[PDB]
């Protein structure tokens, strides 16, 4: 179990850790989150009491170093930072625990939710989507645009998701125009899986990462990317059996976890109705179809 | 964006553009089988691809053999239209390739877009106009060459005959679309009107009769009258 101390909490903010969150008052003596499960990525995020726009946060993995949060009054936000002095860091963490100024990451033992939502998310892959190689953790916010969004303006701050485009030369083999547009299996399996992602786990990892950024930050281009990578699978007639079964599990826990009040902007009606009901794989997402029908029958 | 009443004169500027109509590509007769089931028989069709400014018509005839052994023919028809239009563009010298292709039915957008991926600077547009080009097979000479064809075949025509020697492309297109609208709404009357007078003939190299200017005015008035009557009949107005 690992710990992310906070130097102080100078401004009123709502802090999230993974799917949990806490209200912290201006200069409340809050000094960190302990008992963070080792073995998964995590995300700490913020929403200031005074600006319910720009949700922001940091992806990290505690095996990669000792990380902590500090409010910067110049840039006006909570910043993640690494402590290189391991002794000095255990020292802070112990004193803050001794004084019990830390919240405990509130995992129910029965609950596999976070694992289910991050099964395939690797910290190394995140740092290739969010390129800032001097830090071991990754900053994301509501407003960051994707590389594909940009093509249709600042690259240092872009989400470098894999570009998927159903009407591109990449996607369509000359001479198989109709075949390949109607049946995306060659784009999925040859171009994306074997070519770019190399295997299904990296593909699933980007898909889950994109979902999480749409959920926690309302990042629109991430939503766009989640739905594209769903649609590519569902619009392919030939998909490995293990991927369909895993996809059905992946989506189930994503739909289960989504705030009910947000299904209007996070769920693209066309894509879901096509995936669940018209696509090649209409019959291969039984769990995802059952939770969608019982929880959001309006969108359908 | 979409072509509509507002941006109509764009059709006659000097940017090359083609209309593509696929309504007569996949053509069938429906009949009863010996066991009493229904079946279709395909007949020959055509892609109507037309430069509205110059009158040049690129009539690609679709021979019934194209369908042999294929399923979902109405969907395939759309892609074969897009294949053939894309081939036509490739076959034209660069300076002759269109800058825009306007499809008359929105279902052609995706097929044509996908087939023109090699031509990203050719814009593929839909239209809100209700153009009557489906009546193209009401023009005797076009129907004849389509139905006689024994193999795929591209036949070129000028759909305005020599009208442009005396009238603008705007006026020529308005005449074309009036004539075709009439033929669509009531072929028999429309055809009667065009041929009632045996002394006004069709040039071997033309599609329509060699009306004088004054006679075109009478013709057009008669077609307008035809169209209005049929409306009242349709809607009991």
């Amino acid at each position: 179990m690992n710990t992310v101390p906070f130097t102080s909490a100078p401004i009123e903010v709502t802090i999230g850790i993974d799917q949990y969150s806490f209200n912290v008052k201006e200069n409340q003596p809050f000094h960190g989150i302990k008992d963070i499960p080792i073995g998964h990525v995590h995300v700490i995020h913020f929403q200031h009491a005074d600006n319910s726009s720009m949700r922001y946060g940091y992806w990290f993995d505690c095996r990669m170093g000792n990380f902590y949060i500090q409010y910067d009054p110049k840039d006006g936000l909570y910043k993640m930072m690494e402590e290189r002095d391991g002794a000095k860091f255990e020292n802070i963490v112990h004193n803050f625990k001794e004084r019990q100024m830390m919240v405990s990451y509130p995992k129910i033992d029965e609950d596999d939710t976070w694992y289910n939502l991050t099964e395939f998310v690797q910290m190394d892959k995140i740092r290739k989507i969010v390129r800032k190689d001097e830090n071991q953790f990754s900053y994301v916010d509501s407003s960051m645009t994707t590389v594909q969004e940009n093509e249709l303006s600042d690259p240092a701050h872009s989400l470098n998701y894999t570009v998927i485009n159903f009407k591109s030369r990449e996607a369509i083999r000359p001479g198989h125009e109709m075949e390949d547009f109607l049946d995306k299996s060659y784009y999925l399996n040859t171009v994306m899986l074997q070519g770019i992602f190399k295997n299904s786990s990296n593909y699933f990892g980007e898909l889950q990462f994109a979902f999480l950024n749409a959920m926690f930050f309302g990042n629109y281009g991430s939503s766009l990317q989640w739905h594209a990578m769903i649609e590519l699978i569902c619009s392919s007639a030939t998909v490995p059996k293990h991927m369909l079964d895993k996809l059905d599990e992946i989506l189930y826990y994503q739909i289960k976890t989504l705030p009910e009040q947000y299904s209007d902007i996070l769920l693209n009606e066309r894509v879901w109705n096509i995936c669940l009901y018209s696509s090649f794989q209409k019959n291969s997402l039984h769990n995802t179809e059952k939770i969608m029908e019982n929880k959001y029958p309006e969108l359908l | 964006g979409a072509m509509n009443s507002s941006n109509y004169a764009e059709l006659f500027n000097n940017d090359i553009k083609l209309f593509v109509d696929d309504t007569n590509v996949y053509r069938v007769t429906v009949h009863k089988t010996f066991e009493g089931n229904v079946a279709t028989k395909a007949i020959n069709g055509c892609i109507f691809t037309l430069n509205p400014k110059t009158g040049h018509l690129f009539l690609k005839i679709i021979h019934t053999s194209v369908w042999a052994g294929q399923k979902r023919l109405s969907q395939l028809a759309k892609w074969k239209t897009a294949e053939e239009v894309s081939a036509l563009v490739r076959s034209l010298p660069k300076e002759e390739q269109p800058k825009q292709i306007i499809v008359t039915r929105k279902a052609m957008l995706d097929p044509l877009e996908v087939h023109m991926l090699d031509f990203p600077n050719i814009a593929i547009r839909p239209t809100e106009l209700r153009l009557p080009f489906s009546a193209a097979m009401s023009i005797d000479k076009l129907s004849d060459v389509v139905m006689k064809a024994t193999e795929p075949q591209m036949v070129l025509f000028n759909i305005y005959d020599d009208w442009l020697d005396r009238i603008s492309s705007y006026t020529a297109f308005s005449r074309l679309t009036l004539l075709l609208r009439a033929l669509k709404t009531n072929e028999e009357s429309a055809k009667m009107i065009l041929l009632s007078d045996p002394t006004i003939t069709i040039k071997s190299y033309h599609l329509w009769p060699s009306f004088t200017d004054e006679q075109w005015i009478t013709i057009e008035s008669q077609m307008r009258d035809l169209i209005l009557t049929e409306y009242g009949r349709k809607y009991n107005v």
